[PDB]
């Protein structure tokens, strides 16, 4: 957000210097000549003398160092001091990073990194489990079931989300890793030549991480609608479900992408500006977490009602069974404590860090948990698989 | 040919004991749950007792619960019913029945005259 | 939807870090 | 009374029959077939899958051309498939959804159905208008119908759950002969290759051979322990294999009034649902309740191959007239063809 | 092969037409509940709906009740057909012959442990409840005579009585219900359940009870599909 | 009562007891000879080439 601003400010300072510094009459005294090391333009000072020039105004943190200066001295020969191979020294230590920002930036970096490793691991394992789960679903005799047809789509959505997040993270890394050797080098990097790929990756990531929530909501609706009706459904309405799962995010993603391309065109669309402008993308998430949590509390009520009717032989055993299963379902209505009230706005510090940690961890491991709970511990799929392996054993 | 013969029984007085025997020839005795029903004069068949293949699970009709014992000798392929404390309303014909299917926990044998896997029966009566 | 906010924070961090690096490359070079 | 003797005398007739029967038995096929090499490994694979039924499929039959076969399911539909192309030809709806048997006329002009409605329906496929419609509705039984077979386009032999088989004339619509004598339900019946005699199994561990031309009972083979679920003649017509609910199939030869071989294994624990010989008679396919049907050897009594594929108990097992393919139907609404 | 192209193609139009009809009627097949109605005998099974079919409808849901009153006594063969039925309605007459109750219990046990009617639930109707409201008051065939365990039976604490019903009656009827509940819960109950009820004088309530139990069975099956219970 | 049924059973039972019951060895030897006399025509014992078979 500030790289473009800093670039433009530096160019403005430089050309303003070439303008004003040009109109510098040559004094007849022994004054070290016009020197400008692409850092700051200063009036020429007599040899053996130091100039206390106001430090450059293009610095990102200049707005807090108004009362700071830089002392640069040129010696008797009209030349400045030379470093290891002629590098001049500029006394900019007072207009540079203060002693307190460097370390804090170090902790912030460490935290960001830790979070990255944590969710990259989770995504990796979720993808590994989901690929096997999808293969099992689409390569066996259980595939001809409407319920499994929705689990397959949910797994595909999870895989797409994980892969897109991983690709966008890699693209950002790569873009913010190459060194800056020249002014032209930063120009091309700040240009739109490499921006198209990052923009496409960001759009894909948003679409995937919205379609994941939409399929969670779809599955919740299917489960809720499959319990209210007495008899089995006449038709599967799969056409409706695919449309509200893979197609509803579209009407919420394309408007965001177009509006960003029009008004908020930052170097890459990963940066979220105009807080009162990003809601167009979080609206489906909030909608897809309240109307699937209301059904959650309704499915739990039905499950408890079906438990305190019979099966009284296992006295006090209702709690144990009303739990394992009560946990087999948060695969959706998860991350509700830190999502209903604490939002991106008016949430910072330890609370914001904890919110990011929580959800992220939960979202990264949700795919793996769902795959394990619905393609590896499912009695039916286990049995069908054991029977198949036993049959193949004789061969 | 499945053949279920019956030995023992006949006539007695109020409170006697008879060890009725059911001999099976034609099936693996140990693999079948075997029941034993009674048919009074003028009424239909009523189930009277049963026993599992191993002899552990034993069930009794409420009317004669605690007065009759039933056991199976797989080695001799026989079914033994010790009848005790006879009662006047125990006069009927006792048919040794075999459940129709091997290794099954349920069967349908108290049917009408139409039941192939049932013994010819024996009429035992108790009076003065 | 905390993935988007985390990515937006990371992007801002990265941009800041590199601004300091531009400044640094410019301090000597 | 005057009937006790009946027993005493009937039981001594039975004893004399067994004694005379014993004198005939002096050898078994086990030793005779040792010289002949075993069939070996048979690897049958499902060539086709016919997923068109809704409920479980409970009966099936092959056409004389061994190209198109009819199947019956308890959804109330009778589907006439096409094995070569797996394309349905006629999906006849049924009045009673509880169908238990079906048959395809040798001439390919008529089809037969029946079940718990105590009625045998005969449908005409070559109607002038061009739509399959009910042709005849025979109703003379008390119990359910377990199996019906077409002798020709005029007369049909139907078994029933009332312990009596019947010979119906479609042209008139009434029983011509009644083959009474069974004690328990008649489950399956098979017609001889010459369509002159037929055998029928019952739920009393007895298989009776009749003569449609005369309408009497000529032989009674016993030896199973429980009810017989299916039977069929050997391709030569002088022997027949019957499978029971004792996980055992037995081969009986009518000329010697006795059983010749038993195909029993310790692993198999459920009863047989269907049985059918191969074109040459060497193999004896038999469906089971283990969701798979074994391929027994008629002389070795050794499983020469197991045909799984099905995920529920197999109910029907047919072999084409030319023996090219084998069809298996199961309570899973699927027909598998194994070439 | 010129005729093959224009003949086989015409053979696929019929297949497509049959597929359309099968798809159309699969909906109707799957949305109608099927129910078997069997009883020991002289129970009054005609009082529920009011020889092979009785189609009715409640709350826009169709029920096909199949009676089997035109067969013989050997049910061990033709009963395997009704394995996919949603629920087996079993009407037991609480009322010569013999301990009709014992025969009903034996039949219910055989149905419960058939190895084919394993995933099928069983609705139970203890008919003639009011009929035995006088036998206990007289003692002609008092239950304790035919059931020694009844002489020490205690009425359940949660047993709701019928308003204005001789405890003795309430006690005998709850004892029978138990005999049946014990028979049903002795075996595994993780794949099918027994729903006991007492038949009343009005038929408007029996249909509602059957519909409620069918909905419960469907919901339990759906939950078991998701591994929730 | 059951006198008629017993008489019918005995009358039917006297059949099936006067037949040319042949020896087991020949009853099975002829069956074995028939089984191996049609082995070539049988398409299940000996698989046929994919061209011949119509199902593949
Ligand atoms: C911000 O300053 C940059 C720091 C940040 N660091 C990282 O992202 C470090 C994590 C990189 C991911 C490494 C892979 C995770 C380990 C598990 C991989 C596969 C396991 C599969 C087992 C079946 C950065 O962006 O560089």
């Amino acid at each position: 957000q500030v790289m473009d601003f800093l670039f433009e400010k530096w160019k403005l300072y430089g050309d303003q210097c070439h303008h004003n510094l040009s109109l510098l009459p040559p004094p007849t005294e022994l004054v070290c000549n016009r020197t400008f090391d692409k850092y700051s333009c200063w009036p020429d000072t007599p040899a053996n003398t130091t100039a206390n020039i106001s430090c450059p105004w293009y610095l990102p943190w200049h707005h807090k160092v108004q009362h700071r200066f830089v002392f640069k001295r040129c010696g008797p020969d009209g030349q400045w001091v030379r470093g290891p191979r002629g590098q001049p020294w500029r006394d900019a230590s007072q207009c540079q990073m203060d002693g307190e920002e460097i370390e804090v930036q170090k902790e912030v970096a460490k935290m960001y990194s830790s979070f990255q490793v944590m969710y990259t691991v989770g995504y990796s394992l979720s993808l590994g489990a989901l690929l096997l789960a999808l293969a099992i679903l689409g390569g066996l005799s259980k595939l001809h079931c409407t319920r499994n047809a929705i689990h397959a789509n949910l797994f595909a959505s999870f895989v797409l989300k994980a892969s897109s997040v991983l690709v966008i993270d890699g693209l950002l890394r790569t873009r913010y890793s190459q060194k800056i050797g020249d002014d032209l080098s930063v120009s091309t990097w700040l240009s739109d030549g490499a921006v198209a790929g990052c923009r496409v990756a960001a759009v894909f990531m948003q679409y995937g991480i919205v379609a994941n929530y939409c399929w969670l909501l779809v599955e919740g609706l299917y489960l809720h609608n499959l319990l209210g009706l007495a008899t089995l459904p006449e038709r599967s309405f799969f056409s409706l479900y695919l449309g509200i799962g893979w197609g509803a995010p579209m009407l919420f993603v394309v408007p965001w992408a177009v509006v960003k391309c029009l008004f908020e065109n930052v170097q890459c669309w990963t940066s979220n500006d105009n807080m009162g402008f990003w809601w167009i993308l979080r609206f489906p998430v909030f909608l897809a977490i309240l109307i699937n949590f209301f059904i959650f509390v309704r499915i739990v009520q039905l499950l408890v009602a079906k438990l305190r009717a019979r099966q009284m032989h296992h006295t006090d055993y209702k709690f144990r069974l009303a739990k394992s299963t009560l946990t087999l379902i948060p695969l959706l209505g998860v991350h509700e404590v830190v999502f209903a009230f604490v939002t991106d706005e008016h949430a910072q510090g330890t609370l914001r860090s904890a919110k990011l940690f929580f959800d992220l961890f939960l979202s990264s491991f949700q795919g793996l948990l769902v795959a394990v709970l619905y393609c590896f511990l499912n009695k039916e799929v286990q049995s069908e698989l054991r029977r198949r392996w036993h049959r193949w054993r004789l061969g | 040919q499945v053949q279920l013969q019956e030995s023992g029984g006949g006539l007695v007085q109020p409170g006697g004991s008879l060890r009725l025997s059911c001999a099976a020839s034609g099936f693996t005795f140990s693999n079948y749950k075997m029941n034993w029903v009674r048919q009074a004069p003028g009424k239909g068949l009523e189930w009277v007792s049963d026993i599992s293949q191993s002899g552990a699970s034993i069930s009794y009709t409420g009317s004669v619960k605690g007065r009759f014992t039933i056991s199976r000798d797989n080695a001799k392929n026989t079914l033994y019913l010790q009848m005790n404390s006879l009662k006047p309303e125990d006069t009927a014909v006792y048919y040794c029945a075999r459940c129709p299917a091997p290794f099954t926990r349920d069967c349908f044998d108290v049917t009408s005259t139409t039941y192939a896997y049932r013994g010819q029966g024996t009429q035992v009566t108790v009076s003065s | 939807h905390s993935q988007g906010t985390f990515t937006s924070d990371k992007s801002e961090y990265l941009d800041s870090e590199r601004a300091r690096d531009f400044v640094a490359w410019l301090e000597a070079g | 009374s005057e009937l006790d003797q009946l027993r005493q005398e009937a039981e001594q007739l039975k004893n004399q029959i067994r004694d005379a029967r014993k004198a005939c038995a002096d050898a078994t096929l086990s030793q005779i077939t040792n010289n002949i090499d075993p069939v070996g490994r048979i690897q049958m694979r499902t060539r086709r899958t016919l997923r068109g039924h809704l409920a479980k499929i409970y009966a099936m039959h092959w056409g004389t051309d061994s190209r198109l076969l009819v199947s019956a399911s308890q959804d109330g539909k009778l589907i006439i498939w096409d094995s070569y192309t797996t394309n349905k030809v006629h999906a006849i709806p049924l009045r009673s959804s509880w169908v238990m048997t079906c048959a395809y006329a040798p001439s390919g002009n008529y089809v037969a159905c029946g079940g718990l409605d105590n009625i045998c329906s005969i449908y005409n496929l070559k109607t002038r208008e061009g739509n399959v419609r009910v042709s005849r509705e025979l109703a003379g039984h008390t119990g359910y119908l377990s199996c019906c077979r077409f002798l020709d386009d005029n007369q049909i032999v139907t078994s029933s759950g009332d312990t009596t088989c019947a010979l119906w004339d479609i042209e008139t619509g009434q029983q011509t002969t009644t083959f009474t004598g069974h004690t328990g339900d008649v489950m399956s019946l098979s017609l001889a290759p010459d369509t002159r005699l037929f055998v029928s199994g019952a739920c009393d561990a007895s298989a009776k051979l009749w003569d449609v031309r005369e309408g009497m009972c000529r032989q009674t083979f016993t030896g199973h322990e429980s009810d017989i679920n299916a039977i069929c003649f050997f391709p030569n017509g002088n022997a027949f294999a019957t499978g029971s609910d004792d996980a055992t199939c037995r081969l009986f030869d009518l000329r010697a009034d006795q059983e010749l071989m038993t195909y029993s294994h310790d692993n198999i624990i459920c009863g047989i649902t269907s049985v059918s010989f191969s074109k040459s008679g060497r193999l004896l396919l038999a469906g089971y309740d283990d969701f798979n049907c074994n391929v027994w050897d008629a002389l070795k009594a050794d499983r020469a191959g197991v045909l799984a594929g099905h995920d529920n108990r197999v109910s029907c097992l047919g072999v084409t007239d030319d023996g090219m393919a084998v069809a298996t139907g199961s309570w899973d609404s699927f027909l598998k063809i194994w070439n | 092969t010129e005729d093959q192209r224009n003949e086989e193609k015409a053979q696929r139009e019929a297949n497509k037409k049959i597929e359309k009809q099968l798809q159309k009627d699969k909906q109707v097949y799957r949305a109608t509940h099927r129910l078997l109605l069997l009883g020991a005998g002289e129970s009054g099974k005609n009082t529920i709906v009011k020889i092979f079919e009785t189609k009715f409808q409640v709350d826009k849901v169709n029920f096909h009740m199949f009676d089997v009153g035109a067969q013989r006594d050997e049910r061990r063969k033709w009963i395997q057909c009704f394995n996919d039925v949603t629920a087996i309605i079993f009407v037991v007459a609480s009322s010569n012959q013999t301990n009709r109750l014992q025969a009903a219990l034996k039949l219910f046990d055989s149905i419960w442990n058939n190895k084919w009617l394993r995933d099928t639930s069983v609705i139970l109707f203890l008919n003639k409840q009011d009929l035995l409201a006088e036998k206990v008051l007289a003692g002609k065939s008092k239950i304790e005579d035919y059931f020694p365990e009844f002489a020490r039976y205690t009425t359940p604490e949660d047993a709701t009585p019928e308003p204005g019903e001789d405890p003795r009656v309430t006690r005998a009827k709850y004892f029978i219900r138990d005999e049946f509940l014990r028979i049903s819960t002795a075996s595994g109950d993780g794949r099918h359940y027994c729903y006991p009820h007492f038949t009343c004088a009005v038929d408007t309530e029996n249909i509602r009870r059957v519909f409620n139990d069918c909905r419960d069975i469907i919901q339990r099956m759906h939950l078991r599909q998701y591994e929730l219970l | 009562a059951s006198i008629a049924q017993a008489r019918k059973l005995v009358e039917q039972l006297k059949m099936e007891a006067n037949i040319d019951r042949i020896k087991v060895s020949k009853a099975a030897a002829d069956l074995m000879a028939y089984c191996e006399a049609h082995a070539k025509e049988d398409p299940l014992l000996t698989p046929v080439p994919a061209s011949e078979n119509p199902f593949r």
